[PDB]
């Protein structure tokens, strides 16, 4: 009936999601489990490992890490913007709203997606070719040692919900289309789309996890956690942007962070 | 938001 239109939207978004993102939760788990046919990731547990590992990857250690982390985020933003464009109705909006939606959305989605890549112990990197340990990241000097830790904490809770790439494809769409971001010119059409996306997300959770109930409600509670986690992060960038003049922030990243929370 | 516009515009 209507459940058809929503089933369609969910498949369109999954398709778009898979085209747009190189490393899915599917392969990432396979790699993390190790139950895969590919060569294991080069573990990075200390400065020695890091230096040996430098060859298998795309200035003091901590600041080097942060610049890689920077390079990668920018690629994330491109993958996310490409995806946003494939959300039915997204590109019909005011271009200034598109920018605002993304400006506020991207860090929420990075963290959602980082979590596909994380476990209690550490995080995959360079498209599953590295595995940088959580112990190693904590160990970095202030402020850098507290930079990734809030994201591991979030990840352990979020990964519990045992979501699928197909669930995430819609879940990230719903995030992008948040009609309650600072400075939108025309909220109604955004909210229109989000209601569709939220119905499709609800259907998808009933269908894909018919044994689990309230995954939908659990999942919407997490959407509020992120905004906080993202604020905590933007704050940290201010701290880093000030106490280090040795580093330069990437132009695209500046765009996002300037006049943001 | 120069680059964002560009990215979106593409
Ligand atoms: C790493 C380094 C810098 C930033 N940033 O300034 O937005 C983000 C990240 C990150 O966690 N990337 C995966």
């Amino acid at each position: 009936p209507e459940s058809a239109d929503l089933r369609a939207l969910a498949k369109h978004l999954y398709d778009s999601y898979i085209k747009s993102f190189p490393l899915t939760k599917a392969k990432a788990r396979a790699i993390l489990t190790g139950k895969t046919t590919d060569k294991s990731p080069f573990v990075i547990y200390d400065m020695n490992s890091l230096m040996m590992g430098e060859d298998k990857i795309k200035k003091e250690v901590a600041i080097r890490i942060f610049q890689g982390c920077q390079f990668r985020s920018v690629e994330a933003v491109q993958e996310i913007t490409e995806y946003a464009k494939s959300i039915p109705g997204f590109v019909n909006l005011d271009l200034n709203d598109q920018v605002t939606l993304l400006k506020y959305g991207v860090h929420e989605i990075i963290y959602t997606m980082l979590a596909s890549l994380m476990n209690k112990d550490g995080v995959l990197i360079s498209e599953g070719q590295g595995f940088m340990t959580r112990e190693f990241l904590k160990s970095l000097r202030k402020p850098f040692g507290d930079f990734m830790e809030p994201k591991f904490e979030f990840a352990v809770k979020f990964n519990a919900l045992e979501l699928d790439d197909s669930d995430l494809a819609i879940f990230i769409a719903v995030i992008i289309l948040s009609g309650d971001r600072p400075g939108l010119l025309n909220v109604k059409p955004i909210e229109d789309i989000q209601d569709n996306l939220l119905q499709a997300l609800e259907l998808q959770l009933k269908l894909n996890h018919p044994e689990s109930s309230q995954l939908f409600a659990k999942l919407l509670q997490k959407m509020t956690d992120l905004r906080q986690i993202v604020t905590e992060h933007v704050q940290l960038l201010q701290v880093i942007k000030k106490t280090e003049t040795d580093m330069s922030l990437h132009p695209l990243l500046q765009e996002i962070y300037k006049d943001l929370y | 938001h120069k680059i964002l516009h560009r990215l979106l515009q593409e």
